[PDB]
């Protein structure tokens, strides 16, 4: 298996911009590299093959060019349709590799989160669960970290995360935490935290909440 | 008539089913007759000979030094191996990397010679074109010579179409090898440098 | 013109198989090859195999030969099976065809299909267990944790689609076996308690829809 890497995963980029992703390989692979998009849908279609050959229908703002292993495919000025996620793959040796691709993301103003938290909902503890929710709203840049805090002290088990792609309308990010506990330990304590840390924030976003 | 001149001649014999065990006898006395026809020495022509199915078997190679007699003789004791398939993408891979590995004979024209009969599945014709191109630029001239209604005309033609020297012989049957021996073997020679 | 569309099983049990149809349009199966590929969840893409115009097939090695790839010219439909699946083979399928022109040795993935997902575990169709999340400013946030469910997918809407622009639905994610996701809805003070705020989550899997009014704390 040819090992094709492409390194930023992450791309942001303002639209008109000129953007430019990296594809290299394991070894000389002769131009048998071909570019594919999957936009945000899911859809994937075919850019351009065997290095700088467009396909059918394809805007000419892409291009791609390389040749031994360093491959890269660039949109001359970047349009709100090109936010996607694009993949190389090489056609060299069996089996067909594909890169592990990189997602355009839209810059934007820095946002901190709107940080929300959520005591359990007595109809799940009437089922001996206990899930406090965290939700972390509408930020920029993605990158974050949750924390939980029971009484003080810092929980890291029964956390489940779920983060959300990059808005539509508004280029933010949302991600939401759980700690899911048995209402016995639940009714064990009583101050729940959820501490949102981010780049727009120096000081920790705390929310919190007393059992009573 | 006769060759004499620097050649380093590779006979590859389809061993496919496609050609019947008297066929393949029919195609093994061509291959004797054109030794018969070669100046075969170590300075001279040079032969080899493999028939090819999934794999090569080589029964002479160009570095041999038995008598042109001994050779011409197991050239003629040569199995009939009726495989399913006879891969000729294997055996000019095979020609490319094993026979050509190096060019001790720079001196010396190479040329493979393919008699082929049938037509590989297609996944085994992947790198086809990726062989026929190793195999230009070690300068192995690679003349196809078509027998039989399943000979692969796709392959013929697009060696054909890789360097200008590769000259393709399209036969009907074993039966037309005799005919055809003696223009084979000119064309063959005629690619060949003499020696001073 | 060209066209490829999957048909799968959309579940399967571990140790049992995957048989997938690919219905192609546009052109014909001796004139091109079609290849599998597959995305698992949050994952890129992999290179199954393909079938060639005269039927031979090359396979990814890494399949342990799991892999079968036969097709129907007539019927222009491609058929993928795939023995002995493991959770891990979950994922969304995708038959793209490509030249499989070795004479000029153009093999491109040239046009995909919408791809069909595929989810692999020896759990039952369980219904979400839906609670409502009300608080512990100008605008209130809410919430719906929609737990314990499977298969995928869920429907959340808020207000019966009313309410949309302040809408975040997150991904589920599995808890156990079973998958959790979460939807938040933030809206204007002025707009709740004093007026009503429902969450209505759907799973055709159970045929089940509940609503899930959110309500001050008690």
């Amino acid at each position: 298996d040819i090992q094709m890497t492409q390194s930023p995963s992450s791309l942001s980029a303002s639209l008109g911009d000129r953007v430019t992703i990296s594809c290299s390989a394991s070894q000389d692979i002769n131009k048998y590299l071909n570019w594919y998009q999957q936009k945000p849908d899911g859809a994937v279609k075919l850019l351009i093959f065997y290095t700088s050959s467009l396909h059918s229908g394809v805007p000419s703002r892409f291009s791609g060019s390389g040749s031994g292993t360093d491959y890269s495919l660039t949109i001359s000025n970047l349009e709100p349709e090109d936010i996607a996620t694009y993949y190389c793959q090489q056609y060299e040796k069996l089996p067909w590799t594909f890169g592990g691709g990189t997602k355009l993301e839209v810059k934007r103003a820095d946002a901190a989160p709107t940080v929300s938290i959520f005591p359990p909902s007595s109809e799940q503890l009437t089922s001996g669960g206990a899930s406090v929710v965290c939700f972390l709203n509408n930020f920029y840049p993605k990158d974050i970290n949750v924390k939980w805090k029971i009484d003080g002290s810092e929980r890291q088990n029964g956390v489940l995360n779920s983060w959300t792609d990059q808005d539509s309308k508004d280029s933010t990010y949302s991600m939401s935490s759980t700690l899911t506990l048995t209402k016995d330990e639940y009714e064990r304590h009583n101050s729940y935290t959820c501490e949102a840390t981010h780049k727009t924030s120096t000081s920790p976003i705390v929310k919190s909440f007393n059992r009573n | 008539m006769y060759c004499s001149r620097l050649l380093d001649l590779v006979f590859l014999l389809d061993g496919s089913s496609r050609l019947s065990e008297a066929e393949f006898e029919v195609l093994k006395a061509f291959v004797v007759d054109m030794m018969e026809r070669l100046r075969i020495s170590q300075k001279w022509v040079r032969v080899a000979v493999v028939e090819y199915h999934d794999g090569s078997h080589a029964y002479i190679g160009l570095k041999d030094r038995k008598r042109p007699s001994e050779l011409r003789r197991i050239a003629s004791q040569v199995k009939y191996a009726g495989s399913q398939v006879a891969s000729t993408s294997e055996v000019l891979k095979y020609t490319l990397f094993q026979i050509f590995s190096k060019i001790d004979r720079p001196e010396a024209s190479r040329i493979a010679l393919l008699l082929m009969a049938s037509q590989e599945p297609q996944r085994m014709s992947r790198n086809f074109v990726r062989y026929v191109q190793g195999l230009k630029k070690k300068k192995v001239i690679v003349i196809p010579v078509g027998i039989g209604p399943h000979a692969n005309l796709k392959q013929i033609r697009l060696i054909e179409k890789q360097a200008p020297e590769n000259k393709a012989f399209v036969l009907s049957s074993v039966d037309e090898l005799e005919q055809q021996r003696d223009e084979i073997v000119s064309y063959l020679c005629d690619l060949a440098p003499e020696a001073p | 013109q060209v066209q490829l569309a999957e048909s799968g099983p959309g579940l399967v049990a571990p140790s049992q198989s995957l048989s997938i149809t690919c219905t192609v349009s546009g052109f014909s199966l001796t004139d091109y090859g079609v290849d599998w590929v597959r995305q698992p969840p949050g994952k890129g893409l992999e290179w199954l195999g393909m079938i060639w115009g005269d039927g031979s097939t090359d396979y990814n090695s890494a399949l342990k030969s799991r892999l079968s790839i036969t097709k129907d010219n007539s019927k222009s439909q491609v058929f993928l099976k795939m023995n002995s699946l493991q959770t891990d083979d979950t994922a969304r399928y995708y038959c793209v065809r490509d030249p499989a022109d070795y004479g000029n040795y153009d093999y491109a993935l040239d046009y995909w299909g919408q791809g069909t997902s595929v989810t692999v575990s020896s759990a039952k169709t369980t219904p979400p267990s839906v609670y409502p999340l009300a608080p512990g400013n100008s605008m209130v946030t809410l919430g719906c944790l929609v737990k314990g469910y499977f298969p995928e997918p869920v429907t959340v809407t808020w207000n019966s689609g009313s309410l949309s622009s302040g809408v975040h639905t997150f991904p589920a994610v599995l808890q156990s076996d079973l998958y959790t996701l979460s939807s938040s809805v933030t809206v204007p003070s002025s707009t709740w308690p004093s007026e009503t705020v429902t969450c209505n989550v759907a799973h055709p899997a159970s045929s089940t829809k509940v609503d899930k009014k959110i309500v001050p704390r008690d």
